[PDB]
């Protein structure tokens, strides 16, 4: 019931009705970085919006009176480029983890390190010490969902755009969208050239608790 | 529209080559597992004929085709090297579906699964490895007798007669997703719009249901004297076709946008509209009186939604009972037209065995047809 | 060589006396090569390539005293035809700078 | 009568270009 | 539908569409696409403009007070580097 | 060297016409250049030098088959001739072309 | 995938034809114009 | 330094054209059309008056002024179209049309 | 003048049907006003002087 309850869907107005309720305009839910829950409702939203609800799509498209800016969509592209830049490095930085394999303080971590080379150097030990390589990549990938929901919502606002954006405010970012997807891209098919990176984990069907 | 205001069919032996100024060109040539999928299946003989299956790649000049020996096979305009597909489970082969939004990859219907071939398009083997087939099945959902993508590329459908539930699958996180009613028939054939928001899922029963890919919504339709066969959406989605065993109709029903907020309804209008009569007339010809009507079989629109192909079969006192050609102009805005254009005719003594649209030939419309000889033709429509 | 000196002037010098000069190519050859043999054991087609266009531009500096045989057989051996037209053009462009 | 005329695409613009901003 | 026509056709060397042609680019633009580099003896010599004939016509049949070049010394330029002047073009811009 | 011919009538540079215009001058195997030659220029539709180097297969060095040859070279001089006049009235192809 | 010497065939054939047509044309006692002659003579020097 | 160190012949159009890349926008689009007015497949022969003299290199001249000259005017009917956006009524769908 | 609109597309359509004499300095006005208020947009230096 609570997992029922808690990963049913939210609705975020995009533009407010009234100034106060305004905190939980989605392009302020996005930017403001909320407890986790809420920033994947908002990207479960976005990722919705942008294909089942045309009005929606010109709430983000919309200049903001007086000073006639696209606010709505260059907080929610730029949130969307801060999280899909964010995957980039972290895919670089594995890759890089990859092919690398007062005194009473530091006292201490010299003891620790000293103490980690000689149980490293005992089987039994070495045995539970072990980096997984299941387990790590699949540490990597652990928040992906939210980077699919604001990768294919921007992708299905771009795809609207060219009937949608009586501003041509989709497409002043547009290199920069274009850029930033295929040097993740680019991460991705460095990455998953490593050993383990290719192969497909073994499921059991029909389980209680999934495995996505 | 009704059979009573169509052109002649051209005199016997002559072949249709192409529609251009709307004048169709012609020249002097261009129950088990395995008998419930001939039940349902979309070609019009599929239990004898050669060819089981043709599918065009959603954005290519690239095709797939099964065949009787349970070969998939892939052809291209820029490749003469020939994939032959088999995988140690290929059997019966009832469906083909090419993913959008990608190059690289094919789904297959099966008696005992869904096998998802990559095929790697710069490197077209001729026989691509056991390894590059992804295989997806569950319990009670075999035969597999249809399978629809969704056309943003996200998510893919799967049908069986024996099993009260459309299967969803994402291909990418491997999940198995049943959508169960409370009986009624089992699922027989689907089709998205092309908004991808709206769902057709047919039964072997007087009953089709239409689906929301929003909310996961269900509307029923109960109303009809035998199964519902066949139908296509209008390229907006707005209206969706359909035909009835038993019933020489093409009926139409309209789905208007959500202007409106809150509620996971499927929403279309409360019922049916008639709109082309297909019952049995005579025509008069150069070679005496020819005689049509019948029930229709197959339905498909153009890209455009200028052209509406309708592949008839003829009952046991009209040409023999042969499968026949039906081209209809249409149009979708303000009101839903047909029109007729004409008969299309193949080879002398051949008979119509499957027919579809090519989804990015920038000149009007380009018919496949796949034929009793075992050949395929390609029939341009120029507009 | 070793020491990174220019030889022009040591060169004239002992050509009163007899002899010969050269080589500190040796370092951008064993660069050069450092790519070419990993490129027999990279998989990944695209840093094939581009370890192929590293190790042909630390051969395009040397190529005037490189075994030009060797490195194009050597290229051979991985298919980069593009690396055997480039660095023999390379390899004749600095016999006859002059025409 | 047949003479060019004397002015640029540019004259009746006045600003043109990518340039004459202070920063990037 | 003159100017058009006398682009396609090549014709009318004598006409610059004035009431068309805004800009000293676009008398270049005009006559560059009337442009001839063959001997088509069909051809009047009337509606017959030379390459040779056009960069003489810029730098001797108009020169350098037509264009201002006190004033505006890259359009003298671009007339000359447009139509291929390259030499003349540099020998005037190594004055100023 | 290597029986590629249609591929060197593949090659569209300048170098080529001069290089075959050395060689059909030097090599012993003369013929040989001429008869690229002629195939150079009848492909880049310079009919009148292709004419004005037929004739120098036919100048030869051991007769052609027939007088019934012959008029067809006399023929084809004369629209060469008149080839020329009609493009560039020059007298010497007009001289040339009643001779 | 013929033998060159039925092109070779071809090729004479067709210069043969181009002039019975030329010598032809030189025959008529009738004003033909200038510019249909000019065209057939340019026909065989294309042909050259 | 790169003849003298037998390096390949690097673009000096590029190398000019990066001084343009600074201030004087007029001297950036005079370094635009000098670099329009190079971009041509030259015959590598040695002579440059028989190269100037060509019909095929002098019909190459044209047909990159004219190409400069459409840009330039594309340009401004870019500039003025994107200015004045209340007027042209520009919409959501992109060509020259 | 708020909505970027210009005023020489409003004035000449007043100028047929208000004063039937020479309505004229309501127009000058009017553009003076565009031209300044349009100024205070500009943003490039040499062009709001112009």
């Amino acid at each position: 019931l609570f997992k029922i309850y808690a990963t049913e869907a939210h609705v975020f107005p995009v533009q407010p009705p009234f100034a106060e309720g305004s905190d939980e305009c989605l392009p302020k839910v996005l930017n403001s970085n909320p407890p986790p829950i809420i920033k994947y409702l908002a990207l479960q939203d976005l990722m919705l919006l942008s294909q089942y609800s045309p009005s929606r799509r010109q709430e983000v498209f919309s200049l903001s009176q007086p000073g006639g800016h696209p606010h709505n969509w260059t907080a929610i592209s730029r949130e969307c480029l801060n999280l899909l830049n964010g995957m980039t490095q972290k895919l670089i930085l594995y890759q890089e983890a990859a092919a690398t394999n007062s005194v009473i303080y530091s006292w201490i971590q010299n003891k620790r390190e000293q103490i980690k080379n000689f149980l490293s150097k005992r089987v039994l030990i070495m045995y539970f010490f072990s980096k997984h390589p299941e387990a790590s990549i699949q540490a990597v990938f652990s928040d992906a969902q939210m980077h699919i929901w604001a990768l294919e919502g921007l992708s299905h606002l771009v795809a609207a755009s060219f009937t949608e954006d009586r501003f041509g405010v989709v497409q002043t970012t547009l290199p920069a969208i274009l850029n930033t997807l295929l040097t993740l891209q680019e991460a991705v098919d460095k990455y998953f050239k490593l050993p383990h990176a290719s192969s497909k984990p073994p499921r059991i069907s029909g389980s209680l608790v999934d495995t996505s | 529209c009704s059979l009573g205001l169509f052109p002649p069919p051209p005199p016997r032996g002559q072949v249709t080559l192409y529609e251009h100024n709307n004048e169709l060109v012609t020249g002097s040539s261009y129950l088990r597992s395995e008998d419930l999928i001939a039940e349902f299946a979309q070609v019009t003989n599929w239990s004898s004929c050669c060819l089981r299956v043709f599918a065009w790649h959603p954005h290519t000049n690239k095709f797939a085709v099964a065949l009787l020996d349970d070969s998939v096979r892939v052809y291209n305009a820029s490749s003469t090297i020939v994939p032959s597909l088999k995988h140690r489970l290929q059997r019966n082969v009832a469906s083909l579906a090419w993913k959008p939004l990608s190059a690289s990859v094919l789904a297959v219907a099966c008696q005992s699964c869904i096998l998802i071939w990559t095929l790697d398009p710069t490197s077209l083997s001729t026989r691509p490895s056991s390894g590059c087939a992804q295989v997806l099945s569950h319990p009670g959902h075999t035969p597999v007798t249809s399978l629809a993508w969704a056309p943003s590329g996200g998510r893919l459908l799967s049908a069986s007669p024996v099993d009260a539930a459309i299967r969803v699958w994402d291909v990418s996180t491997e999940t198995c997703v049943p959508l169960p009613w409370f009986r009624g028939g089992g699922v027989t054939n689907l089709l998205w719009s092309p908004d991808g928001s709206k769902i057709l899922a047919t039964t072997p029963s007087a009953v089709f249901r239409v689906w929301e890919a929003q909310m996961w919504t269900c509307e029923r339709w109960p109303t009809l004297s035998g199964r519902c066969q066949t139908g296509c959406w209008s390229p907006d989605g707005s209206r969706l076709l359909f035909t009835v065993l038993g019933e020489p109709l093409i009926y139409s029903l309209s789905f208007p946008e959500r202007c409106g907020e809150g509620k996971g309804c499927v929403g279309g209008a409360k019922s049916a509209t008639i709109v082309a009569d297909l019952s049995e007339t005579t025509i008069q010809t150069p070679d005496g009186e020819e005689r049509l009507g019948g029930e229709a079989h197959s339905m498909v629109w153009d890209p455009s939604g200028e052209r509406l192909a309708v592949l008839m079969k003829g009952k046991p006192r009209v040409q023999d009972g042969k499968p026949v050609i039906l081209l209809f102009r249409t149009r979708n805005s303000p009101v839903f037209e047909l029109l007729p254009c004409g008969i299309i005719q193949g080879e002398p003594g051949a008979q119509p065995q499957l027919i579809t649209f090519h989804p990015s030939f920038n000149k009007g419309a380009l018919l496949s047809v796949g034929w009793s000889t075992g050949r395929i033709a390609h029939i341009p429509l120029y507009f | 060589i070793r020491d990174n000196a220019a030889v022009d002037g040591i060169s004239l010098h002992l050509q009163d006396i007899c002899p010969l000069l050269y080589s500190t190519d040796d370092a951008i050859c064993s660069k050069a090569n450092e790519l070419l043999q990993r490129s027999r054991q990279v998989q990944n087609k695209t840093e094939k390539e581009r370890m192929l266009r590293e190790s042909l531009k630390e051969y395009q500096k040397i190529s005037n005293q490189v075994d030009l045989s060797n490195v194009c057989a050597q290229y051979r051996q991985v298919r980069f035809y593009e690396g055997v037209v480039e660095l023999s053009l390379t390899a004749a462009e600095k016999k006859d700078p002059q025409g | 009568s047949g003479a060019p005329p004397v002015r640029s695409i540019y004259d009746d613009i006045s600003s043109p270009g990518l340039g004459s901003t202070p920063l990037t | 539908k003159r100017a058009v026509y006398c682009i396609i056709g090549r014709c009318d060397v004598t006409d610059n569409q004035s009431e068309v042609a805004d800009k000293t680019e676009d008398y270049l633009w005009l006559k560059l696409n009337q442009v001839c580099f063959d001997d088509d003896g069909t051809s009047s010599p009337q509606d017959r403009l030379t390459l040779s004939q056009f960069q003489k016509q810029l730098l001797e049949d108009y020169g350098e007070s037509h264009f201002t070049v006190n004033q505006q010394p890259f359009l003298y330029f671009q007339v000359l580097f447009l139509t291929a002047q390259f030499e003349a073009a540099v020998a005037f811009l190594f004055r100023m | 060297q290597v029986d590629l011919a249609d591929k060197l009538l593949q090659v569209a540079s300048p170098f080529l016409e001069p290089h075959l215009v050395r060689m059909a001058k030097v090599d012993q195997n003369r013929v040989r250049y001429m008869d690229l030659l002629w195939r150079y220029y009848e492909k880049n539709r310079s009919f009148s030098n292709a004419a004005r180097v037929l004739s120098r297969l036919a100048d030869m060095h051991s007769t052609e088959i027939s007088l019934q040859q012959r008029l067809e070279y006399i023929a084809r001089a004369i629209l060469s001739a008149k080839s020329s006049t009609a493009i560039s009235s020059i007298a010497a192809d007009g001289e040339f072309l009643h001779e | 995938s013929r033998p060159q010497r039925v092109i070779e065939d071809r090729d004479s054939q067709l210069r043969s034809q181009a002039r019975t047509l030329i010598t032809f044309a030189g025959m008529i006692p009738y004003r033909t114009s200038g510019d249909t002659n000019a065209r057939l003579v340019q026909m065989e020097v294309l042909m050259n | 330094e790169k003849i003298v160190n037998g390096h390949l012949q690097p673009n000096l159009v590029d190398l000019c054209a990066s001084v343009a890349e600074l201030d004087d926008k007029s001297i950036s689009d005079m370094w635009t059309m000098v670099k329009q007015m190079t971009d041509v497949l030259l015959t590598p022969a040695t002579d440059a008056l028989k190269n100037r003299s060509s019909v095929e290199v002098r019909m190459e001249f044209v047909r990159q002024a004219l190409a400069y000259l459409e840009q330039s005017y594309k340009n401004y009917t870019l500039v003025t179209v994107f200015g004045n956006l209340h007027q042209a009524q520009l919409g959501g769908v992109p060509g020259t049309y």
